[PDB]
């Protein structure tokens, strides 16, 4: 919202060097803050691309940086029998960087590597490299954590278990506060991708030039799997860390995975022993899903929200069903140990192949509302292609889904404008953090700084009725009486940094609504329609308040005395001199308009006392928990007073409600509603009329839906009132609607035989199945639900059916009694069922049971022909019974029903030739 | 009577038009002073106005070009008709149909785009004589027919490739005892020729090589396959067939950041007289996106012949890739003659319809009329079909408000297929006598208003017929207990002027329409498929209801089945609600409770075949029952590769027969001829 577009700084790296491919802030011990910048096809020594790093101190008109001095020579290490070798060409030092503390951290994904013994080697291979560096004591340190010393053999005999040869460690980095150097090598493991941590203390101290391999005791690696989801997934194609396990002493990993289980996608949350806490899936095949990963509060509760990339997601359009655009989505953190849910948001590019999100920056407070905010980038959106970053800003429920502020790429085409983000950290130190925007192609970057927020908050105070048989005053010089009037306007002006000589000016408007002659009101000393002033609110921790004084003309200057007289006041700033350059932006309530009116149908005192009356009720009142209600409030709003002036209804929404519409029995059929979230809680305000007359009575019904609120408790609270303007008995009296709130349940159970009719002619006899199939409808979960079936017979030789095995799905567990298949092996109307012969009793059991889940048990068996050969010409009719049950729904208070059911199957049989 | 157009814009023609479809305008100077210049005109003609100064525009669509469609494929014609030009009128729709149809023995191109790593040795043997063998079975489906062959493994640096011993990049089976190729992203080797024997001739000259990680460069391949249409030689009139043998993962776009590779794929030919894709080490594979335009532009149908392994993967990816088909590949490529032939039925099975370069202001819905006359709304696709049918839509296109640029352009074309349909459109908001106004007019207070159309357009400050009063008593409001303009505006020599807004703009006779206040859906208005007007969402032409975001079409609806939302289901917004009981699934497939198909869908020897039962006196005998009936006796295989049962007939006899899945999907009825009944 405030970053300045025009004041750009500009740091530039030498050409083909792709300057800028990734980025971060570093701050020195004295508190400078400075930009690294990673330029990884820099040449080196030998004439090749090894990559370099840049260390920009911060001036405002930008331009050549110094670079940090690195090893770039390859290094050959004989250790007994065995060769290392370290190869440096093409390494790409300087693709990922990362600052903490004193110490820049800059990684060479691509620094190949090799052991040689004797005829055979351990391949040369890209396990990446990290090069740590100390600026100002110029220490050095490398970590390097995928290096081996076993032979391209021994991994063959092993099926390439645990083989870090083709790590690329570094391709993304992260360091916790507590300064743990986490690095992502998507390459790892065969190409399944692991994670490496390790102190940067003992890096450093655990350093030693001339030896290539060594362990640092206190690192840890991720681990391996045989899971086809994960082959080929490069977990760890981005890195982040932050707090979403409640322990604050432990922190938690965010890794991405953006082919993971055949290009599907995913993003996984862990502890720091690699344990799953979560797994986000991907939407869509091949679009990438965990490309970027960014870690912040959003919405402001404390607790940390994640945003995942899919910068390749493809949506639909008339003319493209394939319309590649890209796609971010945002994951709020509940309370307690709930497992995040669906996205609270989602954003998608509007730009063709724009790839919006391959870039999330968390910006910290950009305008110091309260509220994080965060930089999405396309490397090649806008309309030409060359690059935008959006910036979103906070709110209480996450983010805004439209964007305050968008940064169109200053860079000529193919820059990659926005391919590297870094925000939340104060460059100028003027109180607001900035953005610096990697644009690698034009081997550049760039830097926005962000304006300090003036928060204007203007307010006009007039009286509610004016008297024109009420003359006090008299036209200044000449002595003709008026009838006046006060008016008092208050601005004000709040904000961080705001500069101690800020100025305002604020136009006052009367009677705006009429045309330019036709102005009612003039002010005494002018008989202008308006004035400006210039408000000195610099250093001005309170607002100013200034009165005037308006008269209302002549009564027989003009006729309309009906219509209300519209008082208007703007705020705003005066314009910058000869040069230009802005220095604040200025945001808030600037505009605001009220209004008076010419006494009318007062009584004899001339005063217009209303008493507002209010009646309400609620149809479908029983809150369903976990649904998605729809509640009508039905309320009568009568007048048996005077006239009410900007008459309205006020109702506060629970935090589940939000507004959908409002009707009313006048013959106007449908009402002026705002919905006002200004108020601590959700209002809304509907127009009850300007005035609301006497004897007036208007029904209103608003459709309000109550949405998924879990933690609401027994009964969700309304609360309806009529407000007015007016001075005396303003408003009506508080209407409270206590809606109750209790969770339902509805499980159905279905069966079918498989097949529905058998026909027998004259080893094992014919197959027939009994399905049964359990399904939660209803809006509440169920927990403890169990199911028992009744099967005819013990699959004895004297008995007609022989159950071969029982099939339960979907977390179900089932036990005979007795067992079935007491073998081996794989996998008129003769009523046959449990009430006549033997039973086989299959109890099963279900833990808890969501909404729109499914389980079902199916049940094999055939006939025994020595037993259906006994009675060789009955028709037989072969059936089973099931009853179930619920034992409880997780909920606060849900007095209803426990849900209860039985269900039945039947098969014949059919006597053939 | 009253309308929409009377108590509305009765103060310009463009105004009057702007309104509604239905509203007209009189520009007669002798019309009574008082009634409605703008209204229906059946009441203006009613009112005696002079019909040649009515201005009524009524949109059309006029046929510029119609070639009825070819017989036979030996210029053809298959979609008809080729160009229309249409002309619509503010906010106002128009409907048109189109018919496509493929003609019967079409020529056809097969490039075959072949993985040659290592486990690809013993496919090559296979395929030593495929290309004679192929040309036997396709000269019964085409007379003209021209053949080509490809070949690719990944892009050829670490770690794709072994880079070590220094042997190792000579030879990639350094370490086995055989020798194989060096490794190369993608080489052109025969371009489409009429000579089938010289397929057989390349391929035995071809071998493999060897790589590291298990998913290959094949899109980068069927990329360059696609958009080098001078070296591939793919033919502007025929079938273009693009064989896809692998049978391992694919990589796709932003996976060559391992390789050191960012620069973004362009989409560009970069095979030159070398006939290898040199562009492979320095580039990005394609996205997903990226190359599926460039196989609907060159009519590209894509078919991937993959190994089970990996069979629901690509199958996964012709579910976003149109006109693509998939086909299991058996370990050694030995049946893929039979691959192609059955993938060439079925690509020609569907006919889809793609639009091209749609503007921003245009909507469009379809309705398709496949086999028969069953008639499927919002749908733009058919299937079932064979070589020769032929199916018609009918598409609606309405615009929203007018646009400035006064004439655009837009293509529906088949998928796959080069014939097309054109529709160039016109915009007629303008009113004819304009053209003949007449500005600071002496009818209008000496010059205070334009004179267009028999009504004074007046300048600023001045209102009226004749533009009379300035500033210095009539009807303002419906009722006198009402109030004055809605408080909207300011009564105004007997006349409300809207007060300004920061959102929209305020019109109608007392104020009360408004131009922003509609309902919002997700922060949008008409949820961004419809315009504001009064109050209410006029949507789009392919979105319904109040808030308009139910969409009308139905293709995410209709499954594999054939019907809308597999057996029963009520397709709404796009999306199935499931009515048979215990039916669930995205469009009601899954089903385990259902009466299995051989138990109460035993119709077809009943509702047809000795008609009996129920859909007697109701149309949907034959429309679920619509099976091969197939007259087989008892084959020899009772009960494995379907759902086969039996039940007793009308006579009490015995009536065997199987239909159910072999691969997919197969409805395929193979009942018996002979029933054998009893005696007692
Ligand atoms: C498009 O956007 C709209 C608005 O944002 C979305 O509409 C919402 O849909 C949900 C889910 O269906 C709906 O939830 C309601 O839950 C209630 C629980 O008590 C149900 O009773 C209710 O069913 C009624 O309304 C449905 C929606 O109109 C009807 O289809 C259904 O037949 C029911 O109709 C009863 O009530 C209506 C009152 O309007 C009455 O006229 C009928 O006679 C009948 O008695 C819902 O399922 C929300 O209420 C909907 N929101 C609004 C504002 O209506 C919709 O999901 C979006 N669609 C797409 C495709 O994106
Ligand atoms: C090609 O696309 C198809 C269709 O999308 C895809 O098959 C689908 O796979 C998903 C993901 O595995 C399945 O979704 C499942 O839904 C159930 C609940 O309905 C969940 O419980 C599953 O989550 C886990 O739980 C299971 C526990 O038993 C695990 O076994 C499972 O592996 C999950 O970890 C899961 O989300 C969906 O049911 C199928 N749909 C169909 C029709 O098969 C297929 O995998 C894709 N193939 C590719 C990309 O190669
Ligand atoms: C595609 O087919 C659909 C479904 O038939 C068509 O929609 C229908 O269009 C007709 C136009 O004549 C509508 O007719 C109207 O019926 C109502 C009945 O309530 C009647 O009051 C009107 O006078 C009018 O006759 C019909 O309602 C409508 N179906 C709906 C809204 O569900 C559509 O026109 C076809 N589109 C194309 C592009 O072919
Ligand atoms: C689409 O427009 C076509 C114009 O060709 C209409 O076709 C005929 O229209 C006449 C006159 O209204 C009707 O009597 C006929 O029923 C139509 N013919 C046929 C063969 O259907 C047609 O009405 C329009 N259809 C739709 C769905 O909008
Ligand atoms: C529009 O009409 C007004 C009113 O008739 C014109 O105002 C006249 O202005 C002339 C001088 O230009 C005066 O001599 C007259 O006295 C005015 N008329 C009246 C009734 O007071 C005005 O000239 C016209 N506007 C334009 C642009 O031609
Ligand atoms: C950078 O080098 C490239 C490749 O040689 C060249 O095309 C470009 O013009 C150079 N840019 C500048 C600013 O010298
Ligand atoms: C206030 O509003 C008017 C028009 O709305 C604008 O032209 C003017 O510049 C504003 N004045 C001030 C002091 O904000
Ligand atoms: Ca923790
Ligand atoms: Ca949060
Ligand atoms: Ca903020
Ligand atoms: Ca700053
Ligand atoms: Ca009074
Ligand atoms: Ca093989
Ligand atoms: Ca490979
Ligand atoms: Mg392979």
């Amino acid at each position: 919202l405030n970053l300045d577009p025009v004041q750009l700084t500009f740091y530039a790296g030498p050409n083909g060097s792709q300057f800028g491919f990734s980025l971060d802030f570093h701050k020195d011990s004295h508190g400078r803050v400075a930009i690294v910048v990673g330029a990884p096809r820099t040449l080196g020594p030998s004439q090749e691309e090894t990559g370099g790093v840049f260390l920009c101190p911060w001036r405002a008109e930008g331009g050549q940086c110094p670079s940090l001095l690195f090893d770039l020579r390859d290094e050959t290490r004989n250790v007994g029998s065995q060769t290392l070798q370290t190869f440096k060409a093409r390494q790409g030092l300087g693709a990922s960087v990362v600052s903490w503390s004193d110490v820049i951290v800059a990684c060479a994904p691509w620094q190949h590597w090799n052991v040689l013994e004797k005829t055979e080697e351990a391949e040369k291979t890209p396990v990446g490299s990290c090069f740590l560096a100390q600026p100002e004591s110029g220490r050095r340190a490398e970590y390097s954590p995928c290096r081996g010393n076993t032979l391209s053999r021994i991994y063959v005999e092993n099926d390439f278990s645990w083989d870090k040869r083709y790590c690329e460690a570094g391709f993304s980095s992260v360091v916790t506060q507590a300064g743990e150097l986490v690095l992502g090598a998507p390459g790892g493991y065969y190409f399944l991708g692991l994670l490496a941590q390790a102190p940067v203390a003992d890096i450093f101290s655990s350093y030693r030039p001339g030896i290539l391999l060594w362990h640092v005791s206190s690192q840890s690696l991720s681990f391996d799997s045989s899971n086809p989801e994960y082959f080929d997934g490069y977990w760890g194609y981005s890195v982040a860390v932050g707090e979403f396990d409640g322990d604050l002493n432990t922190t938690e990993y965010v890794v991405g995975a953006p082919t993971w289980s055949w290009t599907l996608g995913a993003v996984e949350i862990l502890d720091s022993y690699y344990q799953r806490l979560h797994r986000l899936r991907g939407e869509q095949m091949a679009s990438y899903f965990g490309h970027s990963v960014a870690v912040t509060d959003v919405n402001g509760d404390g607790r940390h929200d994640l945003l995942v990339g899919a910068p390749l997601y493809m949506e639909s359009r008339a003319d493209r069903k394939l319309a590649e655009v890209g796609r971010v989505y945002l994951f709020l953190q509940p309370r307690g140990p709930h497992a995040l849910g669906a996205p609270s948001l989602l954003l998608t590019g509007t730009q063709l192949y724009g790839r919006f999100g391959s870039a999330i920056a968390p910006l910290g407070d950009l305008d110091r509302d309260g509220y994080n905010d965060i930089a999405v980038a396309a490397p090649y959106g806008g309309p030409s292609g060359r690059g935008q970053v959006l910036v979103f800003l906070g709110q209480s429920e996450g983010l805004r889904s439209r964007p305050s502020q968008v940064l169109d790429s200053p860079f000529p085409t193919g820059s990659a404008f926005g391919f590297s983000l870094r925000g939340a950290v104060d460059i100028d130190d003027n109180g607001y953090p900035d953005l610096i925007v990697g644009a690698y192609g034009a081997n550049q970057v760039a830097v926005y700084r962000a304006q300090p927020v003036v928060k204007a908050s203007v307010q006009l105070l007039v009286q509610d009725s004016l008297n024109p048989a009420v003359k006090s005053c008299v036209l200044p010089q000449t002595k003709t009486p008026v009838s006046c009037f006060n008016i008092q306007m208050c601005v004000g002006a709040t904000g961080h940094n705001i500069p101690q000589k800020l100025s305002l000016n604020a136009e006052l408007q009367l009677d705006r609504q009429k045309p330019r002659q036709g102005r009612r009101v003039l002010l005494l000393g002018s008989q202008q329609a308006g004035t400006t002033l210039n408000l000195d609110l610099g250093g001005k921790h309170s607002p100013i308040c200034h009165t005037t004084m308006a008269f209302l003309r002549d009564e027989a200057d003009f006729r309309d005395k009906l219509s209300p007289i519209v008082l208007s006041l703007n705020v705003s700033l005066p314009p910058t001199e000869a040069g230009m350059a802005p220095a604040v932006v200025l945001h808030g309530d600037t505009h605001v308009q009220e209004q008076t009116r010419i006494v009318l149908d007062c009584g004899e005192d001339d005063v217009c006392v209303p008493q507002l009356q209010l009646t309400a009720s609620v149809t479908g009142s029983p809150l369903l928990v976990g649904a998605d209600n729809v509640l009508e409030l039905q309320m009568d709003a009568a007048n048996e007073g005077e006239g009410a002036y900007e008459a309205e209804l006020a109702v506060h929404l629970p935090q589940g409600a939000h507004y959908m519409r409002a009707l009313s029995n006048v013959e106007f059929e449908r009402l002026i509603c705002n919905q006002k979230k200004e108020n601590e809680t959700r209002v809304v305000l509907c127009e009850l009329g300007n005035p609301m007359k006497k004897n007036a009575q208007i029904g209103i019904a608003m459709l309000v839906s109550v949405g998924n609120l879990e933690e609401a408790g027994e009964s969700v609270s309304f609360q309806l009132q009529i407000r007015s303007k007016n001075s005396q008995n303003p408003n009506s009296k508080i209407v409270l609607l206590d809606v109750p709130v209790r969770a339902e349940a509805q499980v159905e159970l279905r069966g079918n035989s498989f097949p529905a009719s058998l026909v027998v002619a004259a080893s094992w006899g014919p197959k027939v199945e009994h399905t049964y199939e359990l399904h939660n409808n209803g809006p509440g979960t169920v927990n403890g639900l169990h199911l028992s079936i009744h099967l005819p017979g013990q699959s004895q030789p004297s008995d007609l059916l022989y159950i071969l095995d029982i099939q339960p799905q979907g977390g179900l567990q089932c036990f005979p009694q007795p067992p079935v298949n007491p073998l081996k092996v794989d996998w008129d109307p003769v009523l046959v069922s449990c009430d006549s012969a033997p039973c086989t009793v299959v109890q099963c059991d279900l833990q808890e049971m969501a909404r729109g889940q499914r389980a079902m048990v199916t049940v094999l068996a055939f006939l025994w022909l020595p037993s259906l050969y006994q009675r060789p010409l009955d028709q037989f009719v072969l059936q089973s019974h099931a009853w179930f049950n619920v034992s409880s729904l997780p909920y606060a208070v849900p007095p209803l029903s426990l849900p209860r059911g039985e269900a039945q199957v039947w098969t014949q049989l059919l006597r053939a030739c | 009577g009253p309308n929409i157009c009377t108590t509305r814009g009765v103060s310009s023609c463009q105004q009057c038009l702007a309104v509604s479809p239905m509203c007209a305008w009189c520009s007669d100077e002798a019309l009574p002073l008082g009634s409605p210049r703008c209204d229906l005109k059946e009441n203006l003609l009613k009112d005696n106005c002079a019909p040649e100064s009515i201005e009524f525009p009524v949109s059309e669509a006029r046929v510029l070009e119609d070639r009825p469609l070819s017989d036979k494929g030996s210029q053809v014609t298959q979609v008809s008709p080729q160009r229309i030009a249409l002309r619509l009128r503010p906010d106002d729709s128009k409907n048109f149909s189109i018919q496509v149809r493929q003609v019967e023995d079409y020529p056809v191109d097969i490039y075959y785009l072949m993985d040659l790593s290592y486990s690809m040795k013993d496919d090559l043997w296979s395929i030593q004589n495929l290309g004679t063998k192929l040309a036997t079975q396709m000269r019964k489906l085409t007379s003209n027919l021209r053949i080509g062959f490809g070949a690719f493994v990944d892009k050829p640096v670490s770690p794709y490739m072994y880079i070590s011993p220094p042997e190792a990049l000579e030879n990639p089976c350094y370490d086995m005892k055989t020798t194989c190729l060096p490794m190369f992203g993608y080489k052109h080797v025969l371009t489409l020729t009429d000579q089938v024997t010289r397929f057989n001739e390349e391929v035995k000259k071809q071998s493999v090589s060897r790589n590291r990680d298990a998913p290959e460069g094949g899109f980068d391949a069927i990329m360059q396959a696609t958009v080098c249409d001078e070296k591939i030689g793919w033919r502007n009139d025929a079938s273009h067939l693009l064989v896809f043998t692998t049978d391992a993962k694919t990589h796709i776009a932003l996976d060559g950041r391992l390789a050191g590779i960012v620069q973004p794929n362009d989409g560009q030919c970069h095979v030159g007289s070398d006939n290898h894709y040199s562009a492979s080490t320095t580039m990005d594979y394609p996205s997903l996106g990226l190359m599926t335009e460039k196989l609907s532009q060159k009519n590209i149908n894509l078919i991937f012949a993959v190994t089970e392994n990996v069979v629901n993967l690509y199958q996964n990816y012709s579910e976003l890739i149109p006109g693509t088909t998939v086909g299991v590949l058996s370990m050694d490529s030995s049946n893929v003659l039979q691959l192609i032939v059955d993938a060439y039925g079925k690509i020609r099975s569907k006919v889809e319809l793609e639009v091209r370069d749609l503007p921003e202001e245009l909507s469009l819905s379809f309705n398709a009329t496949c086999l028969n006359n069953e008639v499927i709304p919002g749908l733009k696709s058919c299937m079932g079909l064979k070589i020769g049918d032929t199916v018609s839509f009918s598409i609606e296109a309405k615009v929203r408000g007018c646009p400035q640029e006064k004439e655009k352009s837009f293509t529906i074309k088949p998928v796959g297929f080069k014939d097309s349909l054109i529709v160039q459109v016109t915009f007629d908001c303008d009113c004819a006598c304009q053209a003949q106004a007449e500005p600071n007019s002496h009818r209008c207070n000496n010059g205070n208003g334009t004179f267009e159309c028999g009504v004074c357009r007046c300048g600023p400050g001045w209102l009226g017929s004749q533009c009379e009063c300035s500033e210095e008593q009539d009807e303002c409001s419906p009722r006198e207990g009402q109030p004055v303009c809605s408080q909207r505006g300011e009564c105004l020599c007997g006349q409300c002027v809207c007060h300004s807004s920061d959102f929209g703009k305020i019109t109608g006779k007392y104020c009360e329409c408004d131009d922003f206040s509609c309902v919002r859906y997700k922060g949008e208005m008409c949820s961004g498929h419809g315009q504001c007007s009064c109050g209410d969402c006029l949507c789009d032409s392919d979105w319904t209801g109040y808030y308009c975001n139910c969409t009308t079409r139905t293709d995410t609806c209709m499954s594999s089945n054939g019907l809308l939302c597999s057996g029963r289901g009520k397709c709404e917004c796009g999306s199935c609600v499931c009515i048979q009981p215990g039916s669930y699934g995205d469009t009601c497939e899954k089903c385990p409770t259902c009466p299995d198909a051989c138990t109460f869908k035993k119709e077809c020897v009943e509702c047809k075949k000795f008609d009996r039962g129920a859909l007697h006196d109701e149309n949907t005998c034959n429309r679920y029952c619509r099976d091969e009936i197939e007259s087989v006796k008892e084959l020899k295989d009772t009960g494995k590769d379907a759902v086969n049962c039996t039940y007793k007939n009308e006579d009490d006899c015995v009536v065997r027969f199987q239909y159910y899945e072999d691969s997919s999907g197969k409805s395929i009825l193979y009942v018996v001829e002979e029933p054998e009944c009893c005696k007692g």
